[PDB]
């Protein structure tokens, strides 16, 4: 009825993590535990199981060695202690029970928690940096232009953008988050406006990056 | 929870002329070279009063009083013109000539904590930075400082007693409150020293500013102000008699790893499957011809000396804290006695000196073929080491009853005392002798197991 | 143990039967559960042992079986069950769910509104190229860039990015960020990007130049 993960960091490639996943009003004394992790914009993917007594453990094929789980009932919490991290374990972890108490490891998830962020590269949380993207008249078609920013190298924990302090909303299409080459996020924030418009009142672009505490606040022509 | 506290105050990186010394050196002296080693003096050392505590810590032989206590004077009372906030920065840099000889005492090996198994010091760092032996001077060396303030029945090494009697004089002249005291001596060691330990609140305050200036002014490990955690240690181990014993089992630990890896090399390398030497042979049987001998009768001369020093440690620190036993505080304490039988090493019995010359080594130094030998021809049954005769009269006990990897406890069960005591000494050389050269371990447990149960 | 789910990308409409298969290798006879999850949320068990309906979920739902191909059906799609489907089984190993299955509101054909958003001059100090090319609130999903350095073909050097479809509109918006360096940016005149989308009758190219 209640689960919360701790333990969710930026880890060197090859290192180790331990999560943690809490319990609530639930008894979690006779219910199978698991794990599932959730790569960005994927689907979800067993990752481990563990038994009501901890006699019976099991891992995916992937991570398998690599990956240890783990229960202590009387401090009510359930562990996976996870090394040699590789570049693509990167997911949001959720920890979840059984919704029947029974002797097996595996079972229907019915209970799940929030999940969180293990994202592993060998960045250095560098801030944004924020690019315009000036329209023309090009583009100015069928009397409706854009205007954008583009968010560039801002590793980690994706941004929130917003236009003109939120006064914009309609035709906003702020673009989810990509990893390039560089290890480095990249997105782009751009809203599409009546090209009459263009030049008459003033757009200004609000990147926010909490891991970096970066706050950059661009006008755009 | 609490918090950290100001400042980047005490800039103070040349405090001033401490004449008590620039280097700790109570596990011989700072490379090039050795020498100067401080021991843990025994019991019933005079100038430790009649020494019923627990023995003298070498680090604590040479505390860096700094110039709390100092000499230029014969013994100087030396609080009569010197200050006492020169310790919070010979705290911080008496752990600067020490986090500095932390990074060189403790990170390249002169002292005892300093060396692990083979590949030194950097290969293992807690988190905070620091080799191991810092999170042991926070609680080791800045809580022996604390006891040095506080002082238990040991006096250390310049009659502490006189500095207590001056801080009842010449630091209750005034201190904290006006010279109408508060309390008497009940509130003396709380009042000086609870605004000494409600400014333990602030010297855990500056002892925090200690670390942190240990990342900020000397920067071997550079994070927050957190020594060991922002608070201060748990009672009922501040006791000198409780974390001077654990200091000692921690010491005498890494020690006895260090004679086993040097009986390695000299029984598993330089050795062979019956642990013997070049041309061991009857002779005296198949006796070591000497290269294991100065490799291992070192081993049994410092098992015999630590075992004089804990016989009397143990049985004080059973009657202060009764209930609890010197292994159970010990092993969980730190991770590398988990290989400690202290009862074993230590047995109180001369059938286990004659047979365990080496103690729990001795399978591992002298190896005379273990063989069960059947009911007949030349029985050799009574020649190995023995067994107690069964004691009528024990209690059926929860102690020891395993924990299951539920994190669960039996929480019921009790152990007969048929069981408990279950003689199977004989088991356990064999079992450390056979970490290596496996598939012979089996062969030497089937006839072991067979000993143990006939 | 692989558990193939299709079809990966099933569009409807409200009101519609929605079916969604979850072929199992082995057997693994009804220890099978359906998952639903909506963007940015934990997921969500709908039915468990293939066919029991867990309490709280519209009986809308159904999930029924036969042999190792496991089905479950939306007999009236509704607005808020636009989700991803997972069907995760959970016999004995390696409980693996499915490829997932996500649903999408199905409209009329529509066409991008491109865009050639060019690279900014202080991007020029920066030193790298930023060449995007924008398409906006199309539909279907399925939509091809491709990007003409001098109308020259241009491969591994550019990204793409979907927003999920919007709420309001069911229409998609897509962004392709062409990254080149200073020296191949100078190195050639014209970027072009070319739209290839099914609404559209011929693939449309929208083009600069870097003196422009």
């Amino acid at each position: 009825v209640r689960l919360v993960e701790y333990g969710g960091r930026v880890v060197r490639p090859g290192g180790s993590l331990r999560l943690s996943c809490a319990a609530g009003g639930f008894d979690f004394d006779d219910y199978g535990m698991s794990w599932v992790r959730q790569a960005p914009g994927k689907g979800l993917e067993w990752v481990a199981g563990i038994n009501w007594n901890a006699l019976d453990k099991k891992y995916a094929d992937s991570v398998k060695g690599r990956f240890t789980i783990s229960r202590d009932n009387p401090k009510s919490s359930v562990y996976l202690q996870m090394t040699s991290l590789t570049a693509e374990d990167t997911a949001l972890y959720y920890c979840a029970r059984d919704l029947r108490n029974s002797i097996f490891a595996t079972g229907a998830l019915g209970n799940w928690g929030q999940g969180t962020l293990v994202i592993v590269s060998s960045a250095s949380t560098k801030g944004p940096s924020v690019f315009p993207l000036a329209p023309s008249s090009k583009s100015t078609s069928g009397g409706t232009a854009a205007l954008g920013c583009l968010v560039k190298d801002y590793f980690p924990e994706p941004v929130t953008v917003s236009w003109n302090s939120g006064a914009l909303t309609s035709g906003v299409h702020t673009f989810p988050a990509v990893l390039q080459s560089s290890g480095l996020y990249s997105l782009s924030s751009v809203v599409t406006v009546p090209s009459s418009s263009l030049g008459t009142q003033t757009y200004i672009c609000n990147v926010n990056h909490k891991p970096s505490n970066t706050k950059v606040d661009k006008k755009v022509e | 929870t609490n918090i950290n506290k100001s400042e980047t105050s005490c800039d103070l990186n040349a405090t001033n002329y401490i004449r008590g010394c620039q280097s700790k050196t109570y596990d011989g002296k700072i490379f090039p070279g050795k020498g100067g080693e401080k021991q843990w003096i025994c019991k019933d050392t005079i100038i430790h009063g009649d020494t019923n505590g627990a023995c003298i810590p070498p680090r604590t032989q040479n505390l860096c009083v700094g110039e709390l206590w100092d000499k230029s004077y014969g013994g100087r009372s030396n609080i009569k013109n010197d200050t006492k906030e020169l310790l919070k920065e010979k705290i911080k840099n008496a752990i600067h000539k020490e986090t500095e000889l932390l990074y060189e005492y403790h990170d390249t090996g002169t002292a005892i904590i300093s060396k692990n198994d083979k590949k030194g010091q950097k290969g293992k760092n807690d988190p905070n930075g620091l080799p191991k032996g810092f999170c042991h001077a926070v609680q080791r060396s800045f809580i022996d400082y604390k006891n040095m303030i506080l002082g238990t029945s040991v006096n250390i090494y310049e009659h502490i007693g006189k500095l207590q009697e001056d801080i009842k004089k010449i630091i209750e002249k005034g201190t904290p409150q006006q010279k109408d005291k508060i309390g008497g001596v009940g509130s003396s060691t709380e009042n000086v020293n609870a605004w000494w330990k409600g400014i333990e609140r602030e010297m855990w305050d500056a002892v925090r500013c200690a670390i942190t200036k240990i990342n900020k002014k000397n920067n071997n490990s550079i994070f927050n102000g957190d020594e060991c955690g922002v608070s201060p240690p748990t009672g009922n181990d501040e006791d000198q008699s409780v974390s001077w014993f654990k200091e000692w089992g921690e010491q005498f630990c890494i020690e006895r790893l260090r004679y086993e890896q040097n009986i390695r090399e000299a029984c598993t390398i330089n050795g062979k499957n019956e642990k013997k030497c070049i041309n061991s042979k009857s002779g005296q049987g198949d006796k070591i011809q000497g290269a294991c001998k100065r490799k291992c009768e070192k081993y049994k001369k410092y098992i015999s000396e630590k075992k004089q020093e804990w016989d009397k440690q143990k049985t004080k620190y059973e009657n202060k804290y009764v209930g609890k036993s010197a292994s159970d505080l010990l092993k969980e304490n730190y991770p590398e006695c988990i290989s400690a039988n202290f009862d074993f090493i230590f047995n109180d019995n001369i059938e286990y000196k004659t047979y365990y010359p080496y103690g729990d080594y001795s399978s591992i130094c002298s190896c005379e073929q273990v063989k069960y030998y059947k009911y007949n021809n030349a029985e050799k049954k009574n020649n190995k080491s023995l067994c107690y005769e069964k004691d009528n009269d024990m209690t059926w006990s929860k102690k020891y009853i395993k924990k299951l990897e539920n994190g669960r406890s039996l929480e019921g069960v009790y152990v007969p005392p048929r069981r408990q005591q279950l003689c199977l000494y004989e088991l356990f050389p064999i079992i450390i002798k056979n970490e290596e050269g496996m598939e012979k371990a089996k062969e030497e447990l089937l006839e072991t197991l067979q000993i143990v149960a006939e | 143990i692989q558990m193939t789910q299709s079809p990966s990308s099933l569009s409807a409409s409200i009101g519609d039967r929605v079916t969604i298969t979850c072929r199992a290798s082995q057997d693994i006879a009804n220890y099978l559960a359906w998952y639903q999850q909506k963007p940015g949320t934990v997921p969500k068990l709908l039915i468990y042992a293939a066919s029991t309906l867990l309490s709280g979920v519209p009986s809308r739902f159904s999930g029924r079986q036969s042999g190792t191909h496991f089905t479950l059906t939306i007999s009236s799609l509704q607005p808020e069950d636009v989700a991803t489907y997972y069907c995760q089984k959970y016999n004995n190993a390696p409980a693996a769910f499915g490829q997932g299955t996500r649903l999408e509101i199905k409209r009329t054909v529509a066409a991008p509104s491109v865009f050639i958003f060019p690279p900014s001059d202080e991007q020029l100090k920066s030193g790298t190229a930023s060449v995007v090319c924008l398409l906006n609130n199309f539909y279907p999903r399925e939509a091809k860039v491709q990007w003409k350095v001098d109308n020259a073909l241009q491969s591994g050097n550019s990204q793409e990015s979907v927003t999920e479809q919007d709420s309001k509109d069911s229409t998609y918006s897509l962004s392709s960020t062409l990254t080149l360096s200073k020296a191949d940016y100078e190195k050639h005149k014209v970027y072009a990007c070319e739209v290839t989308h099914q609404g559209l009758s011929s693939p449309v190219t929208k083009s600069f130049n870097r003196g422009e």
